[PDB]
RNA sequence: CUUCUGCU
RNA sequence: AGUAGUAACAAGAG
């Protein structure tokens, strides 16, 4: 979380190369995902061990 | 500038610098899914290498059997086990002319042998074929249910406690018409002699998991109870012959075989004329277990078992006899998958025999119809080759029968050779006076060995100037190398106990340093990542560490209240004062003079809970397998702390119908545990006597009460409490 | 469903 | 999908 916090050049993510065999409207929603995961630990929350 | 580090060989000599051509520091190839596969492949392998033997049908198993002795001489360079009687026949008497007396001794050693042995001797190794469950179990499982079936089928005479009367019981059940054996519901099934004979000859086969330097993988067998008897003393006969020949290099080990091999080729390289050219062959003998056929060991057998009893050549022989019916066990099975209906399904290797070839692959579907003709009722007849063959030595000495052929007064020719063999690889030295006369030497080798059926891989072989070889992954240049990469996965954490791993991690160190040479700073680094690798799994950090770990409150407890931290254990969070200078020194003794008093007391308390002590035989020893070879039992030096204990168990088998097995396990350790505290010397040496436990217990512990009120260790009210309590175990017996 | 298991 | 590679996993038995 303060490794994140030390980049301020965040920008909106864009897929760039998609996995062929696969289905990616998952990777950009699952990197989402995670951003959303880290502000709910990191803005409130007890900062839990594992998450 | 595109580094390559295979260019380093262009200066350091490859032998000196083997080690970096060792990926041993990745993942071993292990097996995915079932052994069904490579063992058919490998009977299918092992009948096309004889194809051109007799065909016959077994009388008894009513199996087809393959029978490639004495059968055509071998047209091509191709794979050929038509080993000729004669050939044989002739190696052994030449071998016994060589070394005069040898199969006399050995036949006098293993006869003594035979007579002493015990069948408990039985219950050392693992994984045999329990014939009444048809699945592997531990040596001592299987014998004991094997001893319980022949008991409750009148087969009384395995009591005398001899591994030979043992051997006749097996011989009796043989002959038996019908068996009784218990399944659990206790139910009880009947076997007809064909079946129960069937059953009895039947191999199970796994797959050989984590082995390096092979792409494909490949099928191992294991033999039951009954074959196991009599392979013991076939082994000891073989490896008491194999003591007496110089070439053969297989019962020694460690140190002791490197030297025998830099001894034996030293004195071969001595001896050669100054005026011979010489030369040496190194290499494999492609599928040799698929053509060592069980025939030419029974020739083997009676040969050497030449003027001996005629109860030790039939005991001896036995052995090979009923390998020449052997039965393969397929195995797991195969796995079939539907994409459309997304469901998955196992076929057990019983349904193979009837079931449709469409389901297969083309690959799997040829094997399965070339395997059909011999399979009978789920197993795979077998005759001829030696699936994953226990005679190990036998096969040892037959090729140094071949090896010690080459002498030049058995060559009556100007070329002459000799070597060493163990197994199936082998390292040849051939003298001649020209090249002309070393391939000669060559061709008549190899054409020997194909008389005998052994059959040295070109694929995987080269000859080059005698002074550099490769021998069972030693290499050889003018001097063994100490290969270094071999004992890399012996490192880390051997993951035995908190206490015995750090003794068995120092001691590893200390082994490598004296063998392998492992240089001192080396040793100090290894040391290094040894400690932190110990402390990151069994999350035993330093107290004054910040690390958290679900541990870490009671090590900072116990870090906070010790006076002397330098005398706290590393597995207690203390800092680690090994070095060079005392890697032969356990911890608990190398910190005794800094542990303090309350601390020592509490660690070293013998009525913990943790530690606890099975039979001398597995005390302070613990089972290590590295990267090539099979186990090997290490002996570590670790004094009895409660870090000393003992890791959980697996409970797979107790949502099992065979949960009833480990029940029964618990009953006999609830009993054999209580008899340690009548008789204390049952674990240091083996108690002995026909009486029942009951018996021998209640007799002890009248004896006691008597020894103890007499010396007055016990008042008159104990004493009369204890007899009143031994007669009511006697009535309680008697009840029944 | 719940119970049981990660070598059996 | 993926691991992986001559056969598995992508939970299994109640």
């Amino acid at each position: 979380i303060k490794c994140m916090k030390t980049f301020f050049g965040w920008k909106e993510p864009n897929i760039i190369k998609p996995h062929e065999k696969g289905i990616n409207p998952n990777y950009l929603l699952t990197w989402k995902q995670v951003l959303a995961e880290l502000q709910d630990i990191e803005n409130e929350e007890k900062i839990p061990r594992t998450k | 500038m595109d580094v390559n580090p295979t260019l380093l060989f262009l200066k350091v000599p490859v032998q000196n610098a083997i080690s970096t051509t060792f990926p041993y520091t990745g993942d071993p190839p292990y097996s995915h899914g079932t052994g069904t596969g490579y063992t058919m492949d490998t009977v299918n392998r092992t009948h096309k290498y004889s194809e051109k033997g007799k065909w016959t049908t077994n009388t008894e198993t009513g199996a087809p059997q393959l029978n490639p002795i004495d059968g055509p001489l071998p047209e091509d360079n191709e794979p050929s086990g038509y080993a000729q009687t004669d050939c044989v026949l002739e190696a052994m008497a030449f071998l016994e002319e060589s070394h005069p007396g040898i199969f006399e001794n050995s036949c006098l050693e293993t006869m003594e042998i035979v007579q002493q042995t015990r069948v408990d001797k039985l219950t050392q190794g693992r994984q045999t074929y329990d014939w009444t469950l048809n699945r592997n179990q531990p040596a001592a499982t299987a014998l004991a249910n094997t001893i319980e079936v022949f008991r409750s089928n009148g087969l009384t005479a395995n009591e005398s406690g001899r591994l030979i009367d043992f051997l006749k019981d097996v011989m009796d059940s043989m002959d038996k018409e019908e068996m009784e054996i218990t399944t659990h519901g206790k139910k009880k099934q009947r076997l007809n002699k064909r079946s129960y004979l069937i059953r009895a000859l039947t191999l199970n086969t796994m797959t050989k998991d984590a082995e390096r330097g092979k792409l494909k993988r490949r099928a191992i067998a294991t033999p039951g109870m009954q074959i196991r008897g009599f392979v013991y003393f076939v082994e000891a006969l073989a490896r008491s012959i194999c003591e007496k020949l110089e070439q053969s290099g297989l019962p020694v080990g460690g140190n002791e075989k490197k030297a025998k091999l830099a001894n034996v080729v030293r004195k071969m390289m001595t001896n050669s004329q100054d005026t011979e050219l010489s030369f040496t062959i190194t290499g494999d003998n492609t599928k040799w277990n698929e053509n060592q056929n069980p025939r030419m060991f029974l020739a083997m057998i009676t040969y050497i078992t030449r003027n001996q009893p005629e109860w030790f050549r039939n005991v001896l022989s036995i052995a090979p006899i009923m390998f020449s019916n052997k039965m393969a066990r397929l195995g797991k099975g195969y796995m079939f998958e539907s994409k459309s209906m997304k469901l998955r399904t196992q076929v057990p290797a019983e349904m193979l025999a009837n079931i449709d070839l469409k389901y297969f692959n083309k690959s799997t579907r040829e094997k399965i119809e070339k395997i059909r003709p011999l399979l009978i009722d789920g197993t795979a007849s077998l005759s001829p080759g030696m699936m994953m063959g226990m005679f190990n030595m036998l096969s040892t000495v037959l090729g140094v029968s071949i090896l010690n052929l080459g002498q030049k007064k058995y060559t009556k020719t100007t070329y002459w050779w000799d070597g060493l063999q163990s197994s199936d690889d082998f390292a040849l030295i051939v003298n001649a006076p020209n090249h002309e006369g070393i391939q000669a030497g060559v061709d008549r080798f190899y054409r020997t060995c194909k008389l005998v059926g052994i059959n040295m891989s070109k694929k995987k072989s080269y000859i080059n100037r005698t002074g550099t070889f490769e021998f069972t992954s030693f290499f050889y240049r003018y001097g063994f190398v100490a290969n270094f990469s071999m004992e890399l996965p012996s490192f880390g954490v051997s993951g035995i106990n908190e206490s015995a791993d750090m003794s068995v991690g120092v001691t590893v160190i200390k082994n490598n340093m004296i063998n392998n040479d492992l240089g001192p700073a080396t040793a100090q680094m290894a040391l290094q990542l040894f400690i932190k690798d110990y402390r990151y799994t069994y999350r035993c950090h330093r107290g004054d560490t910040q690390i958290q770990t679900r541990r870490a409150f009671e090590l900072k407890k116990l870090w906070e209240q010790t006076r002397s931290k330098a005398g706290l254990l590393v597995s207690d969070g203390g800092p680690n004062l090994y070095n060079i200078r005392n890697l032969h020194i356990p911890e608990v003794c190398l910190k005794w003079e800094l542990m303090d008093e309350d601390y020592q007391g509490r660690l070293c308390n013998p009525m913990n809970p943790f530690v606890s002590h099975k039979e001398i035989d597995s005390v302070n020893n613990a089972v290590v397998m590295p990267a090539h070879g099979p186990a090997k039992s290490m002996e570590y030096d670790a004094v009895a702390t409660t870090h000393s204990w003992i890791p959980k168990r697996n409970r797979s088998i107790l949502n099992t119908s065979q949960r009833g097995i480990l029940e029964d396990e618990q009953m006999y350790q609830k009993c054999c545990n209580l008899f340690e505290k009548f008789f204390p010397s049952s674990s240091y040496r083996r108690p002995v006597g026909i009486s029942s436990m009951v018996e021998a217990m209640v007799s002890r512990a009248r004896i006691d009460a008597r020894i103890d009120f007499e010396s007055g260790r016990i008042k008159k009210e104990e004493f009369a409490e204890i007899m009143k309590i031994c007669s009511t175990i006697e009535e309680l017996r008697r009840q029944k």
